RNA sequence: GGACCUGGCGGUGCUUCAUAUCCCUCUAGAGGAGCCUGUUCUGUAAUCGAUAAACCCCGAUCAACCUCACCACCUCUUGCUCAGCCUAUAUACCGCCAUCUUCAGCAAACCCUGAUGAAGGCUACAAAGUAAGCGCAAGUACCCACGUAAAGACGUUAGGUCAAGGUGUAGCCCAUGAGGUGGCAAGAAAUGGGCUACAUUUUCUACCCCAGAAAACUACGAUAGCCCUUAUGAAACUUAAGGGUCGAAGGUGGAUUUAGC
């Protein structure tokens, strides 16, 4: 399916009527009528629940659907390129060639190298995995010479969250006293715990104490683990109530609970050890389903090579 | 269809087949797939049943009707 | 909601391929669906037992098969009237003279409920799914047979016999057989009068001075039997006239003036017979035109309600009266009266609805201004009705008369799209009118763009029965659009189709 | 190797379309469904039922649309009312299209006790997704 | 010769036109009605979404271009002839209980199909407070004690469901007439009742 | 029963055996193919055994200017459709049923293969 | 109910309005096998006796 | 038309069923299919019959295809003559 | 027009259960209980033993309703594992979809 | 017969290897006992099919009658069906699958080489290959980016199934069809898979994790046997549950072998 610029010149008045259309349908004004309003009303009036979103109604702009004869009525290539097959690439490699020349001449976090799959799209060239290696190898040299500015703008143009805990907001009771919650997970077990600032060491998890409520020394052992690590045992008052799960799943997702609401009375150098203790992060291993075929998750039944 | 027991004055007052009849009629009254016309058949078969039976029914001391 | 300007009437598909273009297929593109529904229920009464089988909830009793064939096979007085409610005249009749010559007795409730469906249907079958000229009234019919059987007569026994003679144009007989309820000191009712007044005036052709002396007969013996009269005595009275079209005139108004006082509300019906008497093909029409104009007062801001079956000819009538009278401010009374309510059912049949648009749009191209009279064309057509030829050359003289040359490219369009795109008449107007005079080259251009749309038209044609023939007018114009235009290259290859079919080229084409 | 609702690939010279174009993994990922009822929604009945009146009504159409078919139905029920959809070609005239619209409309609602509704959309030729 | 088709009225549509007559009630999606260039499809490699045109995946939708904002607000604007106001004294739900001590609950269930049946709409449920009822000490004490697990004490709510007749206008009386039994039983003090 | 039919795509392609292990490898023989047969091919929508005809689709809708009305064919006339349609049947099947030989009649040496394929820039042979 | 909707369909076939392509297949090659001899025996006169 | 409503998404539930793949034997493979249901509870509050008859109306007549309903109604009542004092 | 013998029996069976199931019901009700006389509970255990065996429900099969295959039967669908899934493998079953999990 | 090509094979070489895998190495098992269950032999008047990997609690998410196709006896004949067949052939097929696949290759259409032989077709500081389509991948589902599902070609094994259904061909048509009554489906033996155990990290009870008893010929240990009752059902020594009686083998298992990051 070849697309010219006359065909693409007609869809675009075609949306652009569309455009107004789906305004007097709605009752917006056509002209403050963006596109993120005919996704909404394209929601509306079509709605599709199928889980890929690019199988579902669209009415985009035919620039951003639609993906030119190289050369002349006489026959003769625009490009002196034409006859390598990779135009686009070798004069990218060529230009990047001499610039390198001249050097020789007159003499970062957050960032990537762009990917094969984009280089494509600046190019419209199918590119081998080789060949993106050898510019990769080029632009390499060239950051390693003492380019100038304009070159830098060359190399960016190919080149494409912070891990801190999120503090909760100290909130304050009728009495006054102030505290902090947050919520914890582990496998089917959910928690909340609120931490009181100032405290004796109370712990009551449903409303029973935890030595009641946890009878397993390494249940109560969890719950120690986060003030132990801050040294502040005996300073402060937990109030949680954790809901699910078994023995062992309800201490990990208090231990969580009140290790993220503890982070709120303790310094900023203090919340980072915690998360890099393992106190902070939600442990993702959960049960792992059954297959058809299988004695269970892994486990497979037995083969009869007899 | 929940006060079934008007019906059972064609039947003893007291006795094992009174005491089977008011099983018939709580089920029945507990039945809602059924009509009342339907209901009055099931009562009226048994009275008709018991009728033919009066002989085995005097062996065991039963005097219906 | 109101109605979709841009879509043909619902009943059809909505689909460009499934849309009726002209309004020929409009009219058998419903006479195949209904024949469909027809073949359907053929084989839902022949083989019910496939669609007996009930899962409806609640139960659907227009949705099962019906059952006409009789099932009592037996003989006695319970068995006929089984057969007198499924209208099964020869069934009835052969059974009647069995049972009458077992002896048994009839009731007489019995045999007048077979003379009603013999006098109404005239000894005859009625129309089934699958097994006018002249007098149906046939001498040797049951009808008359049965009716001197009868040991005892009531008065509702003449009354079905008299209605069944006049409904089978058998006039003549019925007054004979009215005098004969008259002998028996007996009271006829209001519907055997009815048809008495339609036998009367019908049985002889004479003047009419005579015959108004012979109704007013009639009605005079209305009011000594005690007998009130209804909307269809008077109606009969003014439909019976319509032959005397000058001399009628005073006496129907008359008739109007006597429904009135006793409380008869006319209905649409009334005025259609009063209009189509008054109206004649007169070129005053000084009578005609303050008829229509009281009557549309007291009509005006009415909802109407079916009484008589005349009423839907009403609308048909008053249009007809109006384009003859070439006045718009009627016209928008008469179209204004069908919006109310759900007067818009009493227009009519198709054959009917597209004659009132027809005389309707019509009237407006020419009268009013063109910039409404597009409006009306866009609202119209084609969700109301599919134009004929002479409304797109109705619509080609007023383009012309406003000087708006520039919409011709436009309204050859729809043409092709309403089935006229090999009508003569209309190729032989449009193209004389673009190349009447010179216009700018943008507009010039435009007629050029037609004319090559319209030669395609001559040269790929529908009848292949004689040879492609080309008007001498329309190859005089097509060349003269093209040099014109600009398209001096094809204006050279048009030169030799003029002698070929001997058609004279005229002295324009040539010094241009 | 699984087969169920596939297009074996062949040379390029076969047309196949989206619904066909796609295997039973795809059906609520790409595809929808061609009959759209509460039979199978949990505390719903009547599945068993409304599934009798699909297999009958495709091959009904199947055989009343002989070689007009070019997709697949798209039955749609809302109540009492069931909304047959079709894609049909323009080879036929269409006064046997309305023709077969009231036969099968009035058939089919005198054989199933509801209103039936049928909405022909047609198209020239058989629309291609891609080439097999 | 060969039928050919017309040209689609989207074309003829205006911008500022009255959608609602286009669209008036629930039907499948017709390419030659909308005016909208919309496309649905997974598209193929170097490919795009399919044209509404022929397409098989915008007909499963069932699109809601009959209930378009402007229709709904003036669908609803002659839907207000029918409606009734609520008495604006009953502002709260507690205010609603002291009036109305009884609460009922009958249930409606919309399937499609032919058959619109369905065996759970027969079930009435009535809820009622003991606080409501002119009960005494004995009455109040004997009254929990018919009732079984049908009162509970957190709430002190009454709560009889009633599914043994076909219908719900039975079962509806015999819920009222279940609550009358038990009242007038509750405050008949019988002999056998000494022996507590 | 009539839930237990399939289309015609279907039983062809399982009464061929075109797709299948005989096939692979030289496993079956030519000497008597089977072939595909278009049993729609001569059949006109609305005509059955009873002779009906449907207005509107089976026959024209209207005549002389009036809608015709439901009709059923006689014996004797329907019976000459049934053996005028057998006729057609055949000889369609009879054209479907003259070679030149090159060096041996069995040989494919000395046989003409025509002109080759044109060029697609404007290239003829 | 197999009867009702074999029924129907068969004389749907008759009356010309439906098409079963099934029964289309096996009314050919049984009309097939009439003229390579392999045609249903008389009953009662049957190969056996 | 002047009525309270809340809008809550009960959580959805997800009916699981295996099948075997093939006609016949290999029992080991097998085919999974799923029905899945997805609620959404509008609970509207202080109504009257007739308020509640047209818009229920309404919108149960454009319930799409493929979308269920139960509505639940809760009527107050008054408590009736005998309850409000003993037979003595 | 059933798909073989086998269905047709079934067929017959089903409907011979529905025409005895009152009279079954009333005569089992005699026999479950401890209350009537054991003379006239085995008069009822010969009376409901003289019925047809074609009225007896333990009889019925759950055949698939287009291919009458006794085994491999959901229910819900009275269909066989074979015709359910050509109907849920080309989307004609709503809501039926592959599981992925 | 000579000399080549391809493919297969090799108790053929070399090198990189398998990441729950080839071997060693970690953990729980199997094989030893009893029971359950399938198969094979044998047996019976008394089905069929699968049957190295890729059969063996497989078709069956299931057989007291029914299901049922089997056997014996009796019966019917245009026969529920514009008949019928669980008759043969899966080596005629569709359809749905297995397998290599815990892969990535498959391939149209061109081009070139070899003197225009079958055949073959890479080297990135590049030497003749380009490639739609298919699969992979990516997307999607489930609790994310992970992982698990799903997907997984073209071919291979004339792999599996005519007994899901349909169907080509050959065959039966007072019978190879249809219906009824009764009935068998066992166990000398061998084998596969599984359950429970041989106990003290245990047994019983209370609790649901701070206890008290038990503890080798009245211990641990049968879901078996025998007897009774109950449940379902028209029908139960018969199926299942429970109780009672009974208190066996077995004392942690050879060569070999399975699964799992
Ligand atoms: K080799
Ligand atoms: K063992
Ligand atoms: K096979
Ligand atoms: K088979
Ligand atoms: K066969
Ligand atoms: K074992
Ligand atoms: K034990
Ligand atoms: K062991
Ligand atoms: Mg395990
Ligand atoms: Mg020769
Ligand atoms: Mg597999
Ligand atoms: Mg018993
Ligand atoms: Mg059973
Ligand atoms: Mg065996
Ligand atoms: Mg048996
Ligand atoms: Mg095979
Ligand atoms: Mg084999
Ligand atoms: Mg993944
Ligand atoms: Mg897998
Ligand atoms: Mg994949
Ligand atoms: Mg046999
Ligand atoms: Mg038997
Ligand atoms: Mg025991
Ligand atoms: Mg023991």
């Amino acid at each position: 399916e070849t697309y010219t610029e006359d065909f693409i010149k007609k869809q675009i008045e075609e949306f652009n009527i569309g455009k107004r259309h789906l305004a007097n349908m709605m009752g917006e004004d056509p002209e403050t009528f963006t596109q993120e309003d005919i996704d909404r009303a394209i929601a509306y009036l079509f709605p599709s629940g199928l889980f890929e979103k690019r199988a579902r109604p669209v009415m985009k702009h035919p620039e951003q659907i639609f993906p030119a004869i190289q050369w002349g009525e006489d026959g003769r290539p625009f490009h002196y390129l034409f006859y390598t097959g990779k135009q686009s690439y070798y004069s990218l490699m060529h230009d990047v060639y001499g610039m390198l020349l001249n050097l020789e001449k007159h003499q970062v976090i957050g960032s990537r190298w762009l990917i094969k799959e984009e280089l494509e799209e600046m190019l419209v060239e199918k590119l081998s995995d080789l060949d993106y290696m050898q510019f990769i190898r080029l632009l390499e040299k060239l950051l390693t010479s003492q380019c100038g500015a304009a070159e830098e703008e060359f190399v960016q143009r190919f080149r494409r969250e912070s891990k801190k805990q999120l503090i909760e907001p100290v909130q304050y009771d009728e009495q006054g006293m102030a505290f902090s919650k947050s919520e914890g997970k582990r496998k089917t077990a959910k928690a909340e715990a609120i931490v009181y600032k100032h405290g004796s060491g109370r712990i009551k998890v449903n409303g029973i104490d935890y030595q009641l409520y946890f009878p397993i020394t390494q249940d109560r052992e969890q719950l120690m683990f986060p003030f132990h690590f801050v040294d502040r045992l005996g300073k402060h008052d937990v109030t949680c109530t954790v809901s699910g799960g078994g023995r062992s799943a309800q201490a990990g997702a208090i231990r969580l609970a009140m290790a993220k609401a503890l982070c709120s009375f303790v310094t900023e150098d203090e919340v980072e050890w915690m998360r890099q203790a393992g106190l902070l992060t939600t442990d993702p291993r959960v049960r792992e389903r059954k297959k058809p075929g299988q004695e269970g998750a892994r486990r497979k039944f037995t083969w009869k090579k007899r | 269809h929940i006060f079934l027991e008007k019906h059972l004055e064609s039947f003893p007052k007291q006795g094992p087949i009174r005491h089977f009849m008011e099983l018939v009629t709580c089920g029945l009254s507990k039945n809602p797939y059924l009509s009342v016309k339907q209901k009055v058949e099931h009562i009226e078969w048994f009275r008709n049943y018991f009728n033919e039976k009066k002989d085995i029914l005097k062996e065991s001391n039963i005097q219906f009707n | 909601v109101n109605r979709d300007t841009t879509a043909v009437p619902y009943v059809f598909q909505d689909d460009p391929y499934l849309m009726p273009a002209s309004s020929l297929e409009s009219r058998s593109f419903l006479l195949a669906k209904k024949s469909g529904e027809n073949v359907a229920k053929f084989i839902i009464n022949s083989y019910p037992k496939y669609f007996q089988k009930d899962i409806a909830e609640p139960h659907i009793p227009c949705l099962m098969p019906e059952y006409f064939e009789p099932q009592i096979k037996d003989i006695s007085e319970a068995a006929l009237k089984e057969r007198i409610e499924l209208r099964k005249v020869k069934a009835s009749v052969d059974m009647f003279d069995q049972l009458l010559q077992a002896g048994t007795t009839v009731s007489l409730e019995t045999t007048n409920s077979l003379l009603d469906l013999l006098c109404y249907y005239g000894d005859q079958e009625p129309s089934t799914d699958y097994h006018q000229f002249g007098v149906t009234w046939r001498a040797k019919n049951n009808a008359e047979r049965i009716f001197s059987l009868m040991p005892e007569k009531n008065e509702h026994s003449y009354c079905t016999m008299i209605r069944g003679m006049v409904k089978h144009r058998a006039y003549e007989q019925a007054l004979n057989l009215y005098t004969e309820l008259l002998n028996n000191r007996l009271h006829a009712d209001v519907y055997t009068f009815n048809a008495l007044i339609e036998a009367t005036v019908c049985a002889i052709n004479e003047k009419f001075e005579e015959k108004w002396s012979k109704i007013l007969e009639l009605l005079r013996h209305m009011v000594a039997q005690k007998v009130k009269p209804n909307l269809q005595t008077f109606n009969t009275i003014l439909k019976c006239l319509r032959r005397f079209h000058v001399f009628a005139r005073s006496p129907a108004l008359q008739v109007l003036r006597e429904m009135k006082a006793i409380g008869i509300e006319p209905s649409l019906a009334t005025y259609h017979h009063i209009i189509r008497l008054f109206d004649q093909p007169g070129d005053p029409l000084k009578r005609s035109s303050f008829i229509i104009y009281d009557i549309m007062n007291e009509l005006m801001g009415k909802r109407f309600s079916p009484k008589d079956p005349d009423d839907d000819k009403f609308f048909q009538s008053a249009m007809s009266i109006c384009s003859s009278l070439r006045d718009l401010e009627l016209a928008y009374q008469v179209h204004g009266l069908l919006k109310t309510g759900d007067n818009w059912k009493f227009i009519g049949p198709d054959q009917h609805r597209n004659f009132y648009y027809s005389k309707f749009f019509d009237l407006i191209c020419l009268m009013e201004q063109i910039d409404v009279t597009l409006k009306w064309y866009e609202d119209l057509i084609p969700s109301a009705y599919f134009p004929h030829s002479q409304t797109m050359i109705h619509l080609l003289q007023a383009l012309d008369v406003a000087n708006r040359l520039e919409v011709i490219p436009k309204i050859w369009k729809d043409s092709k799209e309403y089935g006229h795109t090999f009508r003569s008449d209309l190729r032989e107007e449009i193209l004389m009118l673009m190349a009447r005079d010179k216009h700018p080259p943008e507009l010039q251009v435009a007629f050029a763009d037609c004319a090559a749309d319209i030669k395609s038209a001559y040269e790929s044609q529908p009848i292949r029965q004689t040879a492609q023939d080309w008007p001498a007018t329309s190859l005089n114009c097509i060349a003269i659009l093209f040099l014109r235009a600009g398209r001096t290259q094809e204006a050279w290859k048009m030169l030799g189709l003029f002698r070929k079919h001997n058609k004279i080229p005229r002295s324009e084409l040539l010094n241009e | 190797k699984n087969r169920a609702a596939r297009v074996r690939v062949s040379k390029g010279d076969k047309p196949v379309t989206y619904e066909e174009a796609h295997a039973p993994h795809y059906i609520a990922h790409r595809k929808g469904w061609l009959s759209l009822h509460t039979g199978n929604l949990d505390g719903e009945d009547h599945a068993a039922e409304r599934t009798v009146e699909d297999v009958f009504l495709r091959k009904f159409m199947w055989g009343t649309f002989p070689g007009c078919l070019a997709d697949q139905l798209v039955l749609k029920r809302r109540g009492n009312q069931l909304e047959i959809c079709a894609v049909v070609l323009r080879q036929l005239s269409p006064h046997k299209y309305y023709f077969l619209v009231g036969y099968s409309e009035t058939l089919l609602s005198y054989f199933y006790k509801c209103p039936v509704r049928l909405h022909l959309q047609t198209v020239p030729s058989k629309v291609v997704y891609k080439y097999l | 010769p060969r039928r050919k088709a017309l040209p689609p009225r989207t074309e003829k549509m205006a911008v500022d036109q009255d959608w609602p007559s286009v669209y008036p009630v629930a039907a499948p999606f017709k390419p030659s009605a909308v005016p909208l260039p919309v496309r649905m499809g997974y598209p193929v490699k170097k490919g795009v979404p399919m044209a509404k045109e022929g397409n098989l995946e915008l007909l499963k939708i069932p699109n809601f271009l009959h209930l378009t904002p402007v229709a709904i607000k003036k669908h609803c604007e002659a839907l207000k002839d029918f409606c009734t106001e609520w008495p604006a004294a009953l502002d709260s739900d507690e205010k609603c209980e002291k009036h109305f001590p009884i609460e009922i609950d009958s249930t409606d269930y919309v399937s499609s199909g032919p058959s619109v049946r369905n065996p759970r709409a027969r079930v009435v449920v009535l809820r009622v407070k003991l606080s409501s009822l002119n009960l005494d000490d004995h009455a109040k004490k004997k009254l929990i004690k018919l009732v079984g697990e049908r009162y509970c004490k957190t709430t002190d709510v009454l709560t009889i469901k009633t599914d043994r007749c076909p219908l719900r206008r039975q079962n509806y009386d015999y819920a009222v007439y279940l609550l009358t039994v038990l009242y007038h039983e509750s405050w008949n003090t019988e002999e056998w009742e000494k022996s507590k | 029963s009539f839930f237990t039919k399939l289309t015609a795509d279907e039983l062809w392609k399982g009464a061929l055996a075109e797709t299948g292990a005989g096939a692979k490898k030289g496993r079956g023989k030519r000497t008597k193919k089977k072939k595909r047969k278009d049993l729609n091919r001569g059949q006109i929508i609305g005509e059955g055994r009873y002779g009906f005809l449907w207005p509107g689709l089976n026959v024209p809708l209207m005549k002389n200017g009036a809608v015709q009305t439901i009709a059923q064919r006689s014996k004797e006339e329907q019976e000459k459709v049934e053996a005028d349609m057998i006729q057609q049947r055949e000889e369609w099947d009879r054209k479907k049923k003259k070679r030149e030989r090159g060096w041996s009649g069995n040989s494919w040496g000395g046989i003409s293969l025509g002109p080759p394929d044109p060029g697609p820039c404007g290239e003829t042979y | 109910n197999h009867h009702t909707y074999a029924e129907l369909m068969q004389t749907l076939r008759f009356l010309g309005l439906y098409r079963d392509e099934h029964q289309d297949f096996m009314d050919e090659q049984k009309r097939l096998k009439k003229l390579r001899g392999k045609e249903k025996p008389k009953k009662g006169e049957g190969k056996r006796a | 038309l002047g009525i309270s409503i809340k809008v809550h998404e009960p959580p959805r539930k997800i009916e699981r069923f295996t099948l075997l793949q093939s006609v016949h034997i290999y029992k080991k493979h097998r085919v999974q299919y799923e029905m899945r249901t997805l609620y959404r509870c509008l609970e509207l509050e202080h109504l009257t019959g007739s308020t509640a008859d047209v818009y229920l109306e309404y919108i149960q007549r454009n319930l799409p295809e493929g979308v269920a309903m139960e509505v639940t109604k809760t009527q107050l009542e008054q408590l009736p003559e005998h309850i409000k004092e003993p037979i003595w | 027009h059933y798909v073989d013998w086998r269905m047709w029996r079934d067929v017959k069976r089903r409907k011979m259960a529905y025409e005895y199931a009152d009279e079954r019901l009333r005569i089992n009700s005699l026999r479950k209980n401890t209350i009537l006389p054991k003379i006239l509970q085995d008069v009822a255990d010969e009376e409901i033993a003289a019925l047809p065996r074609d009225s007896c429900p333990v009889r019925i099969r759950n055949r698939c309703v287009m291919t009458s295959r006794p085994r491999g039967v959901k229910r819900r669908w009275r269909l066989s594992r074979i015709v359910f899934r050509h109907l849920a493998d080309h989307g004609q079953l709503s809501g039926i979809q592959r599981a992925t999990w």
